[PDB]
């Protein structure tokens, strides 16, 4: 007895993901409506109309159990009924699989002809027969509750023209989260990759989290957003297993934008219910330090990380290749204070006695946060007396409530 | 006797506490000086006013002797003890010599002591900037700038603190012997240089100038606010 | 505009003629995993299901009387039973060994095939399948490193002969270390690119497992996995998540991965020969790595990533600035010498910003002040968060 | 950090006086040349501002009448190993009515650097290496004499040695340049083309400095008008 | 609690009865709202009572691994709470420190984060309950995270004789009990 030996190079699926399958025509340009277009566009109905002539000759002449609905209602004969999921635990050959039952029992089984043999991937969901285990079909994985989590289904309503001060900021977060995707000519054009990452680091307050939220508004790539203290896991292992599911999640879902916002947090903060101590942390540290540049070609993922403890994180970590850009969110100056009262003012109506001038020198460390706070509070102290306009005295106990206290 | 070295060499060949000194420089007010003519300007932004502090007390413009003052730029318990061993040694210098120190000298002299704190056991570094003006004994205006480091150099015109950068690259594209034809072109140049980071305005401006066989004057809201509205007025034809 | 209303007339006929091509071809669920028809086999797997009947995992455990004409197979099949079988007639009874999983039918449990050893779906995903797109080209200044990386992973196996002759036992492992951005895992994916046997990858926080005595198991499948093949490579990239040095804090302080470390050990060096496996770890932190993994016969050759001279940085301004559009006179030497102690990260992120002040100045030329200022904003602005001065003192 | 001052490291290199070493690579290109007409010393002053006087940049020192120095890395610590230059000298004039040997004030300027540590020493004791390189150029007995000083205390003759960013490009130029029978004048030179070489800015009378000390004469900073007379050239 | 009733109204039942009232104010609904005093203050009876009244479904997050197989099998964020809080808005999630660092204040921050702008669906209010309001974190004492701060300070002399007067109804009381000198008999005590 010899082994089986397979004919497919290697154990793992096919890398390209949700294609057009058949329906792949050749791209046909220029897309001006002109004659060459529809010349090339005729082009393509000529052979279709082949396509369509050819395939229906034979299917006239071939035999009633050999036609498509009948072999179709033969796949189901064959799948039978129920279809008992599995997973894959080896491809011995390529119509040959070692899979696994729920109760644990495996089982070397044959893999069917119609099964899609490129969707086989070892730990992968397979269908198999009630009675005799054969693979029949691969599982459709469902969304996992977990890639549910870090997705931004809706893009948050915060644009960049609620942004005010930062045009810097905007202006280097843009090249390398947003410019790359609209444009990507110019990087083509000039030799460059994009600037691979981006770190946010400022005082608290400053819009390190606005600005990634202006970025997933006006963004087409998913939007991937974990804080850091969620990478503190309960259990051994699980941290770095966890940051190497995010990243996978990412090059499904690619192109995306991963946001680590208070990545800081996963080693300022000591919680017990992380078993491992430091010592675990730095496990998912490491594995950190590989998703972001490492052994695995990176596809099109671009990581915004942001925190107020930039001193606190590994160098290891932000060095350039893994973060490129490392940009500085400074409290705002009399100008931009200014700017961001009048974003938070502006739906707001306001009494004539007030003045946001006296407003701007609240206090000396004033962030956006503690501008928008005086705000939201201003209104609050209205709604109480039942009042629409929001008077000065209003923003003075809006003062007293935020800053002080 | 606390006998540790403090500032020692990064495997680089980086002195990061001298680093970390001048990081406090970049979060102090910014110190504009000019060197004119026939005049020294020393501009310094002020940081918050308030309405409850006492101006006299808090100030970044002091005068090291009759001929030579400071602007400084970092941590101003620091500086005051920078100020006052210079002083020291302005005196003990014009005992022995017999002459009023030169700019030269003092800002070596506060060099010396500031790099004698980047390689002594226990001490950490100067966290100050200065911006040293004067005049020698032949009337000659010098404007000197030191480092928590320990380096001087002589400029035209220069900036330190937070908006040095910016400053310093307005200084270098309108500092011109035109621009420092008269005095009162010299001081519009530090108010103009300061009004590029100060958000508010003169009310944020303090000003100190020097001339030629004169005591430091330091001038008051008043004539600065003066001057303001002839830098605001000349914006108008330009236009 | 004038063929606009005959190109939409084509293109919907297109698109009509498209759906009823899939009508009778047919490209549709693809969600219960179904292969194109194309493909479609129905007479041949209606034989196998009758032909080839499904076979049970099982372990044989013990060959009782195996000298005798009547030898008797204990086999131990998962969580079903244990059953004392006989042997299949369409299979020899010296091909199946104590120890070795086997195929066992449902009706009388009769051995009918034997089956690879059991390794796990995490442990088979570590093997590269798709090379990296980085060749030892893109890596410079790390000439004498490269060498010295080939000759023991690389020469050894694409010329075996030039070592039987002589009599030489090539070293079996390197070790690379040096500060990050330094170049570790960039020559470990060249060698990936370049290596025609197969290529493990394995990091090493990918060790780390919830449950005791895990962690070890891995490494057992990995080097199980690694000897079924005739020639093979292990690279443990940021081996320091588990190769730390063992230590007793009172309490059970790292005596998990410790152990995991000591599988890692084990499997280098120990009882057993360890095969034609030549390993390859990379780190930053070479000082936190146990003696016993930093001895020769585990990792023979240290090879170290300093951070690059005049002539590697140089090197390595000329890889990265290669397919820019820089202009005519770029002093790359000048350059190089504006960053005395830079990673060859920095250098290709002075590139990529060089030209990203280009791309901000609308300009399709990146100067040499676009370069000067990138050095700037690289290696001096951003000189705070520099891991480099931390790090030569751990390499 | 946890290691002192005076710590080996296992490769027998004093940590601190290794990482002085890396400072000067910092530090401005200069270049000394000996010749037996005299010494050439050049240094580029790295302007970085206009508004910088380039004249405060003294980075060319007189050591004495007939010896001066060049300096590279860190400027403000070579101005403790100059000073004491300067007082070792007119020392030995006091002691001896005679100009002490450049060789000598090299080998009193080294004994300053290694007299550094954490514990055990007096109040007035340094804490760290002197992160400078000195190239002394002066004439004494045995003629024109170049010597080189780095932070470890080790100081050698040198016929033509550069120091700073540049010291391997300008130190293989250098080489190609250098025989030891060629006047002062082609040092000055060949001294000046290969600093326009390796400096970043464009070379001219501001930006550099030029000083020699022949035999019979003193040591001599080069004027602007006396730089562009050999810039004018190449 | 007549004043914390009117706070916690103003913060958790207008936003989701009345949103036009904070629209027309052009002001941001509020989210967060954290109620700290001593222990048996009514922290938690009032949190539950303004969930009772406005219908918004009540979540106590403890943090519990009992309960997380209704969580999700997944467990590995606490963000995961979401899924079932978005089904059953309006909601109100509630987090008690009984009181390393506080793990019902990591859950704070990550509502709080993802509630911030990340959030699509409206009307998920989220309500923290300490004992002491010095010891939280600076991330949560930013402004900006909790909209408001309601305190509940022991009941005076008056305020026991309303809980007194509450309680003491579901016993067979006397005739002519002084309830007012029990409570003048129980300086500095909790509800
Ligand atoms: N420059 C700004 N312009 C406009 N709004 C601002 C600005 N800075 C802050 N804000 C306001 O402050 C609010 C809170 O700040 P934000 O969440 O962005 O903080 P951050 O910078 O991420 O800091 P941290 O997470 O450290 O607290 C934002 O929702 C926004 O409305
Ligand atoms: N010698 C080199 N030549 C060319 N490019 C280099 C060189 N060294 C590093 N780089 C570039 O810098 C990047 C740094 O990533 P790399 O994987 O090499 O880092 P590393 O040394 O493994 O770091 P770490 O220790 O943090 O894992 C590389 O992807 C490559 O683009
Ligand atoms: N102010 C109060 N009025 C009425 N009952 C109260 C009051 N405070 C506490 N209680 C009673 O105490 C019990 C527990 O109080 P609880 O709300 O859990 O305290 P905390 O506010 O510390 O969470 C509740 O069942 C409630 O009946
Ligand atoms: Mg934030
Ligand atoms: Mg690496
Ligand atoms: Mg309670």
């Amino acid at each position: 007895y010899e082994p089986p030996v397979p004919t497919r190079v290697g154990k793992k699926k096919k890398k390209t993901k949700g294609p057009d399958a058949a329906s792949k025509l050749p791209l046909v340009t220029p897309h001006t409506q002109c004659r060459l277009k529809l010349l090339k566009l005729e082009r393509i109905k000529d052979y279709l109309l082949m396509e369509e002539e050819f395939i229906r000759n034979q299917e006239q002449m071939k035999p009633l159990e050999e036609k498509q609905e009948e072999e179709r209602s033969k796949v189901d004969d064959l799948r039978g009924t129920p279809m008992s999921v599995g997973t894959l635990e080896e491809i011995i050959d390529d119509n040959h699989a070692i899979v696994s039952t729920s109760v644990g029992s495996e089982h070397y089984v044959s893999i069917l002809s119609f099964v899609d043999k490129d969707l086989l991937e070892p730990g992968c969901s397979v269908l198999l027969n009630h009675k005799v285990h054969a693979v029949i079909g691969v599982l459709m994985d469902d969304t996992d509750p977990l890639v549910t989590v870090m997705k931004v289904e809706k893009a948050p309503q915060e644009t960049y023209a609620d942004i005010g001060g930062l045009d810097n900021q905007i202006q280097e977060i843009k090249e390398s989260v947003e410019l790359p995707l609209t444009h990507p000519e110019y990087y083509e054009e000039m030799g460059i990759k994009p600037p691979k990452g981006v770190i946010l680091y400022g005082p608290p307050g400053t819009g390190k989290t606005l600005l990634a939220k202006a970025v997933a508004n006006q963004t087409s790539a998913t939007f991937l957003r974990v804080v850091g203290s969620e990478l503190i896991q309960k259990y051994l292992g699980d941290g770095p297993k966890l940051v190497r599911e995010l990243f996978r999640v990412a090059e499904e879902h690619a192109p995306s934008i991963v946001f680590i916002d208070e990545i800081d947090a996963i080693g300022t903060k000591r919680y017990d219910s992380n078993s491992g101590g430091e010592r675990e942390i730095q496990r998912t540290m490491l594995e950190l330090l590989n998703q972001l540049d490492g052994f695995d070609s990176r596809g099109d993922v671009k990581v915004i990380m942001a925190t107020n403890r930039i001193e606190t994180l590994d160098p290891a970590l932000i060095r350039p290749g893994r973060i490129d850009r490392k940009i500085e969110f400074p409290l705002p100056d009399e100008k931009t204070k200014k700017r961001i009262f009048q974003i938070h003012t502006s739906r707001m109506t306001l009494a004539d006695d007030v003045t946001l001038d006296d407003l701007i020198m609240a206090k000396d460390d004033l962030s956006g946060a503690d501008i928008k706070a005086i705000c939201t509070e201003a209104g609050l102290m209205a709604l109480r007396e039942r009042r629409m306009k929001v008077t000065n005295e209003d923003f003075k106990k809006s003062k007293e409530n935020v800053l002080y206290k | 006797s606390y006998d540790r070295a403090i500032t020692v060499f990064s495997p680089d060949g980086h002195l990061f506490q001298v680093e970390y000194a001048q990081e406090a420089v970049k979060k102090g007010s910014t110190a504009v000086g000019v060197r004119g003519r026939d005049i020294v300007v020393l501009g310094v932004e002020k940081k918050s006013v308030a309405k409850l502090q006492d101006e006299r007390t808090v100030r970044k413009i002091c005068a090291l002797d009759d001929n030579v003052c400071m602007a400084f730029a970092g941590l101003t318990a620091d500086a005051r003890i920078v100020i006052n061993r210079a002083r020291v040694e302005c005196q003990s210098h014009r005992l022995t010599v017999e002459d009023p120190v030169t700019v030269e000298y003092i800002t070596r002299y506060i060099a010396s002591l500031k790099q004698r704190y980047t390689q002594s056991n226990g001490r950490r570094p100067f966290g100050i900037s200065a911006l040293i003006v004067g005049f020698d004994f032949d009337g000659t205006p010098r404007l000197y700038q030191t480092d928590p480091s320990g380096t001087y150099h002589a400029w035209k015109a220069n900036a330190i603190g937070r908006g040095a950068k910016s400053v310093r690259e307005f200084l270098e594209k309108n500092y011109t012997d035109e621009a420092i034809e008269t005095d009162d072109l010299t001081i519009k140049l530090v108010i103009k240089a300061l009004l590029e980071v100060v958000q508010s305005g003169g009310k944020n401006i303090e000003l100190a100038v020097m001339r030629r066989d004169q005591s430091l004057k330091i001038l008051n809201p008043e004539e600065i606010e003066k001057y303001v509205a002839e830098i605001e007025k000349e914006k108008e034809e330009n236009e | 505009s004038t063929y606009s209303r005959q190109i939409k007339q084509v293109e919907d006929d297109i698109q009509q003629l498209l759906k009823k091509i899939n009508e009778l071809t047919g490209i549709k669920e693809s969600d219960t995993g179904l292969a194109p028809p194309a493909l479609w086999d129905l007479a041949a797997d209606k034989q196998t299901l009758q032909s080839e009947q499904p076979l049970q995992v099982a372990r044989c455990t013990k060959i009782i009387n195996a000298d005798s004409e009547d030898p008797k197979y204990i086999i131990n099949v998962k969580q079903f039973a244990k059953f004392v079988v006989d042997l299949s007639d369409q299979v020899a009874p010296t091909d199946i060994e104590e120890g070795m999983r086997v195929g066992v039918d449902r009706n009388k449990y009769q051995i009918h095939i034997p089956l690879p050893p059991k390794i796990d779906p995490t442990v088979t995903m570590m093997q590269v399948e798709e090379k990296p797109d980085v060749t030892y080209s893109d890596v410079g200044g790390c000439k004498e490193q490269i060498e010295k990386l080939r000759e023991v992973v690389e020469t050894p196996l694409l010329h075996p002969e030039r070592f039987v002759n002589l009599g030489i036992e090539p070293p079996k492992g390197v070790l690379l270390f040096g500060p990050p951005g330094t170049g570790k895992t960039l020559c470990a994916r060249a060698v990936a690119n370049r290596t025609d046997a197969c290529f493990i990858r394995v990091i090493g926080s990918e060790l780390v497992q919830k449950y005791v005595g895990e962690g070890a198991r891995m490494v057992r499948e990995l080097f199980e996995m690694a000897r079924t093949k005739k020639a093979c490579l292990i690279f443990f990239d940021e081996i320091d998540a588990i190769g730390g040095a063992r230590f007793d804090d009172g309490a059970g302080g790292d005596n998990e991965v410790q152990r995991t470390m000591l599988e890692l050990i084990n499997q280098l060096d120990g009882f057993d020969p360890r095969g034609n496996i030549k390993v390859l770890m990379a780190t930053n932190r070479p000082d936190t790595l146990d003696p016993a993994l930093m001895r020769p016969g585990r990792l023979d050759r240290k090879i170290e990533f300093s951070l690059p001279d005049l002539e590697g940085r140089t090197h390595i301004f000329k890889i990265h600035a290669r397919s820019m559009s820089v202009e005519r006179d770029i002093r790359f030497e000048l350059l190089a010498r504006l960053c005395p102690n830079s990673t060859g990260a920095e250098i290709r992120s002075v590139c990529t910003e060089a030209g990203m002040f280009a791309i901000r100045a609308r300009r399709k030329i990146a100067t040499e002040k676009d370069f000067l200022e990138a050095v700037n904003k690289v290696i001096k602005s951003y000189a705070k968060f520099s891991a480099t001065p931390r790090y030569m003192t751990y390499n | 950090y946890d290691r002192g001052v005076n710590t080996f490291s296992p490769e027998g290199r004093l940590f601190q006086v290794e990482y002085a070493i890396e400072a000067i690579k910092l530090g401005s290109t200069a270049i000394g040349i000996q010749t037996s007409e005299g010494v050439c010393l050049a240094v580029e002053k790295r302007i970085t501002s206009p508004l910088m006087e380039p004249s405060s940049i003294e980075k060319i020192v007189e050591i004495d009448a007939h010896i001066g120095c060049a300096m590279s890395g860190l400027i403000a610590d070579a101005k403790t190993l100059i000073d004491k230059a300067r007082v070792e000298t007119q020392n030995h004039w006091f002691t001896y009515n005679e100009t002490m040997t450049v060789e000598s004030v090299t080998q009193a300027v080294s004994n300053l650097a290694l007299q550094f540590g954490e514990e055990d020493a007096d109040p007035g004791a340094m804490s760290r290496p002197f992160g400078v390189a000195l190239l002394f150029g002066g004439v004494d007995e045995k003629g024109p004499q170049l010597f080189h000083m780095d932070p470890s205390g080790t100081f050698v003759q040198c016929d033509a040695r550069a120091i700073g960013s540049a010291s391997e490009g300008a130190q293989s130029s250098l080489q190609e340049v250098y025989h030891k029978s060629m006047t002062l004048k082609e040092a000055i030179k060949s001294s000046l083309i290969i600093l326009k070489q390796v400096m970043e800015e464009k070379l001219n009378a501001t930006n550099i400095e030029l000083a020699t000390v022949q035999p019979g004469q003193n040591f001599h900073m080069f004027t602007k008008e006396e730089l562009e007379e050999v810039i004018k050239d190449i | 609690l007549d004043k914390q009733i009117k706070e916690i109204k103003e913060v958790i039942e207008l936003p989701v009865k009345h949103p036009e009232l904070f629209e027309a104010l052009g002001i941001a609904q509020p989210k967060g709202v954290l109620l700290y005093g001593p222990p048996g203050t009514g922290k938690t009876l009032l949190a539950r009572a303004v969930a009772h009244h406005t219908d918004c479904t009540f979540i106590r997050v403890s943090g519990s691994e009992l309960v997380q197989k209704f969580i999700g099998e997944g467990a590995r964020m606490v963000r995961e709470l979401f899924v079932m809080a978005r089904e059953h808005a309006p909601s109100i999630i509630f987090m008690d420190e009984i009181d390393g660092d506080s793990e019902v204040q990591r859950t704070m921050l990550e509502l709080l984060n993802q509630l911030d702008g990340f959030e699509a669906t409206k009307n998920i209010k989220v309500i923290m309950a300490t004992n002491r309001i010095d010891i939280l974190d600076s991330a949560l004492l930013r402004p900006g995270r909790i909209d408001r701060k309601i305190e509940f300070p022991p009941p005076n002399e008056e305020a026991r004789l309303d809980i007194l007067k509450i309680h003491s109804r579901k016993m067979n009381l006397t005739r002519g009990i002084n309830l007012r000198k029990i409570a003048e008999l129980m300086p500095g005590a909790s509800g």
